């Protein structure tokens, strides 16, 4: 939703891969 | 009336932080060659909009999206690079260095102006509780 | 203030620089008379008399 | 509460001294220039009961009479005077003025000028015959030769009025010319007669006599003095605030 | 505690006088002459105890303002009218660092005395409501 | 519908 | 007679406000070249007098009149500006910036002192109204 | 609307901002050969007038208009340029470099001085309102 | 009178 | 007789 | 007179001349 | 009229062309 | 009694 709103579900983990 | 100002100024601070982060990302990868895939680094820019959830026209600023500039990609002649196209050119990003530094400084100044606004209105809202007592 | 005074000084030396550049550019010109720039100080201000 | 005014006077007079120094530096290329001296006089305030407050006033005590460096120009009309010698011109307001600028020019009508001021010779402003070649001797004598006419036809026309005066006898007017002081006018007369002991060199122009070392040192000193006065002002400004806001 | 008011007021006056002397000295670091033509000799206040009827403890009074006896600085300007037979012009002996430190210390003492006076006045105000 | 702020929108570009 | 302190300190506050306003007007026009009539801006200053009618011992302070400051007009050599003199001597105001800043600070401090006087006087009037009660 | 001191100092800030903008625009266009129409850039000047709302008493600073300087346009012999005249001299702007840097410095110092004046007045403003309560 | 105070509403109405 | 307060009357005035 | 004391006679006008 | 006044009309768009149309 | 306060007293001086 809104970038700063409230949700009931955790944000998915963010990973930064070198190559895809 | 005056409590909405916290939301307005917080939205302004968040938007300026996003713009500053985009500028820092543009500066970091000005000389970058490739991403995780084989595509070059297209410079990022945030889009500012007026956030008025009710119908009263005006309000705070919100970052609708982060877009990639469609300016022509810089071409450097490097045929030994596997990333080169049929003519041996490699796409390097079109980051405007001076523009991004100016963006950093201007975002910093707007950030402080919003900070000062928040401090002042917080003081006023603290003082209004004293009313007649 | 002193800003205007020193700016007038800078403008005079640039003028003199332009005069010298013109003189040096016309070295090989036939029948050229060299240009010499002279300067004068403007009105003195008296604030309190002796 | 009144030390702020002492410090403010010091800072303002430092600004005035800096203005004088900048005006001197702007004329580093002015032909025949005399630098304006600067000195901070101290004025002690009289009164009761313990004399503690003394203010600062900037002053310009005359000018500097040290000759500058002579540029040799192959022209007969550019002249340079001896040390402590002055050329005489008719001032802007029909009066008499003295100068070091030896850049004598001629007009289509033949009259000699300096910065546009006609030069004064023995019998009133000097006028040279129209369109003549002019040479200036080493004692003020002026010779004129008509263009194309036996060089045996060169004859003197007049003599420049060269005077001798020191810094104490000379004060700068607002139009850039130097004049006699009243105390010097009372002794040496309204008009100074020609001084025959002064030699003049033809073909050399005298420049300005501003000293870069003194100017740079003065600028550094002015900056530091201004900072100290600002600190004094700031120190006084906090104390008074606290005092009143609290002892009310 | 009204004698405390006398003490604090006298001390405020003394520290203000010292600050004014220091400011005047700092203004005249580069002064070359006065009205009479004499060099500016730096001023220093003299503090003395004001306990004339109060035994050995009391306020501080400024006894006098005296010219400092440090030797005058000499600059070689033989063209200056004030130069003597040897060509030396006398310039003041004002120490810049000393005057700056004097200003700062005088300011701090002034503020301390003001705080003392305020506390004493508040104590008197509370004493005015004894037994009630 | 405001656009990009700062550098990009303060440079002379031909309309498209 | 503590009521007269109201008049005295109010007059002092008004006079110091006028002095601060005049000083700020001088400071804000230090760089001006032209007036509404084409005349150069002349630095102005207030005159303070004892606000005492004939026969009154001591009163507050009052602003008699506003007068042009006595100082030579600052001459600037710019014979290219449309406003000029016969010899191109543009006349600029004679404002001494340090003097105006010090005047502003002094006016503010005197103003605050008068406010303290008024506050403590009102407190005393209330306490006097609570004389026997 | 605004308090008199607020209006005066804010007008001073706006006028200094306009002067700084003119100086910056001149410094940017120092080497411009043509405008959008085919005429040389002309150095802009800003004229300060005193906005004397009352009769000759005080007033802030206003800017009537931005004028175009009347100085000999710089001539550079480039006959190949399409904008060269019959004699072949292309017209370059009359923007002097030293004057514009001096103007920028002076405008910045006037701006900061007016800011300091507002900051000084502000404490007295907030302390005035404690007189009643 | 001739001079409005600093704490007065803009003379310009 | 009062006079101008502050800077003008606390700077060394001209003699006459 | 002692500074801060009270006297019935006014203080004389003080002046700070530049040249005697 | 004066910069900083109040009007009931939005300002026209701020266009700055590079070439004459 | 007392003497000059501050810089002059808290500076070493020749004995006298």
């Amino acid at each position: 939703g809104v970038p700063g709103a409230l949700s009931n579900q955790p944000a998915p983990p963010n990973e930064a891969p070198i190559a895809t | 009336a005056l409590l909405n100002i916290f939301d307005i100024a917080g939205s302004a601070l968040a938007a300026q932080s996003k713009r500053l982060n985009v500028a820092a990302s543009n500066l970091a990868n000005a000389d970058s060659v490739t991403g995780p895939d084989g595509q070059p680094y297209r410079a990022k820019q945030v889009v500012f909009q007026v956030d008025a959830a009710p119908g009263q026209a005006t309000g705070g600023v919100k970052v609708a999206s982060v877009i990639e500039s469609q300016a022509p990609e810089k071409l450097v002649y490097e045929p030994g690079n596997p990333l080169a196209d049929a003519n041996g050119y490699v796409k390097m990003p079109n980051v405007d260095v001076v523009g991004e530094m100016v963006n950093t400084m201007s975002a910093s100044r707007s950030y402080q102006a919003n900070i000062e606004v928040l401090n002042t209105v917080k003081s006023m809202m603290l003082k209004t509780l004293t009313l007649g007592q | 203030s002193s800003l205007w005074i020193a700016k007038t000084g800078l403008d005079a030396q640039q003028t003199n620089m332009d005069v010298i550049a013109n003189n040096l550019a016309n070295v090989s010109t036939n029948g050229f008379k060299r240009q010499r720039a002279v300067f004068e100080d403007l009105l003195y201000q008296t604030i309190r008399q002796p | 509460d009144h030390a702020i005014y002492t410090a403010m006077g010091a800072a303002s007079q430092t600004l005035n001294q800096q203005a004088v120094t900048a005006s001197n530096l702007a004329n580093a290329s002015t032909p025949g220039f005399r630098a304006q001296l600067n000195a901070l006089r101290a004025v002690p305030v009289d009164g009761l009961s313990l004399a503690t407050r003394t203010l600062v006033t900037a002053s310009t005590p005359g000018a500097d009479m040290t000759p500058g460096q002579l540029d040799y120009t192959s022209r007969p009309l550019d002249v340079a005077l001896q040390q402590d010698g002055w050329l005489v011109v008719q001032a802007a307001d029909g009066a008499e003025g003295y100068t070091r600028n030896g850049n004598i020019q001629v007009g289509p009508t033949g009259q000699l000028t300096i910065q546009g001021h006609p030069v004064i010779g023995e019998g009133g402003p000097i006028t040279v015959p129209e369109g003549s070649e002019i040479t200036i001797a080493a004692d003020g004598t002026i010779s004129a030769l008509n263009p194309g006419d036996p060089p045996n036809t060169v004859a003197p026309v007049g003599r420049l009025k060269l005077v001798k005066a020191e810094g104490n006898e000379v004060q700068r007017s607002d139009d850039g010319l130097f004049r006699l002081t009243a105390e010097a006018q009372a002794e040496r007369g309204a008009v100074l007669a020609a001084d025959p002991s002064i030699r003049i060199m033809s073909g050399v122009l005298e420049g300005s006599n501003v000293k870069p070392v003194e100017a740079m040192t003065d600028m550094i000193a002015n900056a530091r003095r201004f900072e100290m006065q600002m600190k004094v002002i700031t120190s006084v400004d906090e104390n008074e605030g606290r005092a009143n806001q609290l002892l009310s």
